């Protein structure tokens, strides 16, 4: 049993989106399929549930009117057509399924989708090395929009002892984030440190040496 | 109906006994389930029906019911369980959870390594300077960093970023961020982060000489 989602990204307030949650091992025929989300930092939040085999809806008060669940039993996929997007609207978005009538449950989850709602533009990141003078050293992954970015660290290669730090929101409304490694002081200067930027929202690939 | 979940937070040891709880607004009869959620992820069903064990779930997790009050037990706490947990009601619709519970693994003090970063020459190219101050694989999660700048103690130009428990040790790390503009941060000297935790007898400063 699988459920994917797809659909997800930035989007101007204001405006439509569409996900998709796809199940592969199941049909969705049986069920209720729900939507729920999680807004950054916060619980858990349930956003509607269809019935398929005849198209009976229910949607929480804070997106009546403005949403819409809908689902295809020959697709074996359900919808969630959002409208009116809000700031407030901002999260991961999952789909789930009631379980044995709802006796199980929400037992199967989708990956989740996240969903930002903002009017401002993507940007990638500037990485900056933290340079080292056991060693500590990394590199400042500043000034990017939206969420989110990944970081390795010698492409893979060097994975014990690394701290990426969750992003943090600036002042400006960018994100900035350091990753940081602890190696041997011994290792300065003939092993070799690259960190590995990705920002997928602008398409920006960075890999950064970090030289004492 | 509404769940009221307690506590919102717990610290437990390893192999400890965990008692999570979640009273409903008014009867739910048995339809309730519990869920856990890891960073970054989707949540998990642990328990549905307010007492039946999820396959695939270890037996150490079991919940139960006394009329409107719902009880998750963990009965040997791992280093994995770190972990939100959330109590749900399906009695009626809409469904709802309850507010969540941070399980975090109680380990043995451990003081933070601490390093700073002076900023690149790179970035005060582009007329900015960030100063990173980095607290490794600390416990206790409570430390006060503060940034001295020619002895002087700073406010709000400051943002401070902590790592998920981890997985091994259940230390925390964390970074501390002072931004300047580029014709601030040439105005002065020494740039100091003094750090106080438990694990230390008195507080710990790092310092560099700008441009030494």
């Amino acid at each position: 049993v699988q459920l994917v989602e797809s659909g997800g990204g930035l989007v101007q307030p204001g405006g439509s989106l569409r996900l998709s949650c796809a199940a592969s091992g199941f049909n969705i025929k049986d069920t209720y399929i729900h939507w729920v989300r999680q807004a950054p930092g916060k619980g858990l939040e349930w956003v509607a549930r269809i019935y398929p085999t005849n198209g009976y809806t229910r949607y929480a008060d804070s997106v009546k009117g403005r949403f819409t669940i809908s689902a295809d039993t020959s697709k074996n996929t359900a919808y969630l057509q959002m409208n009116s997007l809000r700031a407030e609207d901002t999260a991961v978005y999952y789909c789930s399924r009631w379980g044995g009538d709802g006796f199980y449950a929400m037992d199967y989850w989708g990956q989740g989708t996240l969903v930002t709602v903002s009017s401002a533009s993507t940007k990638g990141p500037s990485v900056f090395p933290l340079a080292p003078s056991t060693a500590a050293l990394g590199c400042l992954v500043k000034d990017y929009f939206p969420e989110p970015v990944t970081v390795s660290w010698n492409s893979g290669a060097l994975t014990s002892g690394v701290h990426t730090f969750p992003a943090v929101l600036q002042s400006s409304g960018l994100y900035s984030l350091s990753s940081v490694v602890t190696v041997p002081s011994s290792s300065l200067g003939t092993q070799t440190y690259i960190c590995n930027v990705n920002h997928k929202p602008s398409n920006t690939k960075v890999d950064k040496k970090v030289e004492p | 109906i509404q769940m009221t979940q307690s506590p919102s937070s717990l610290s437990a040891s390893v192999g400890d006994r965990v008692t999570i709880t979640c009273r409903a607004s008014q009867d739910v009869n048995t339809a309730v389930a519990w869920y856990q959620q890891k960073p970054g992820k989707a949540p998990k069903l642990l328990i549905y029906s307010a007492s039946f064990l999820y396959s695939g779930v270890p037996s150490r997790f079991s919940g139960s019911r006394s009329g409107t009050d719902f009880t998750l037990t963990i009965s040997s706490l791992q280093p994995e369980d770190f972990a939100t947990y959330y109590c749900q009601q399906h009695y009626t619709t809409p469904p709802t959870f309850g507010q969540g519970t941070k399980v975090e693994i109680k380990r043995t003090v451990a003081a933070p390594s601490v390093f700073i970063f002076p900023p690149s020459d790179e970035q005060l190219k582009s007329g900015t300077a960030s100063v990173v101050c980095l607290l490794n694989n600390f416990y206790p999660r409570e430390a006060k960093v503060q940034w001295k700048v020619d002895n002087a103690l700073q406010s709000g130009a400051s943002q401070e970023s902590v790592t998920e428990q981890d997985s091994k040790d259940s230390t925390y790390s964390l970074s501390s961020t002072l931004t300047l503009s580029k014709a601030a941060y040439e105005k002065h000297a020494v740039y100091a982060c003094e750090v106080t935790h438990q694990g230390l007898s008195s507080p710990v400063t790092k310092s560099f000489n700008r441009g030494e």
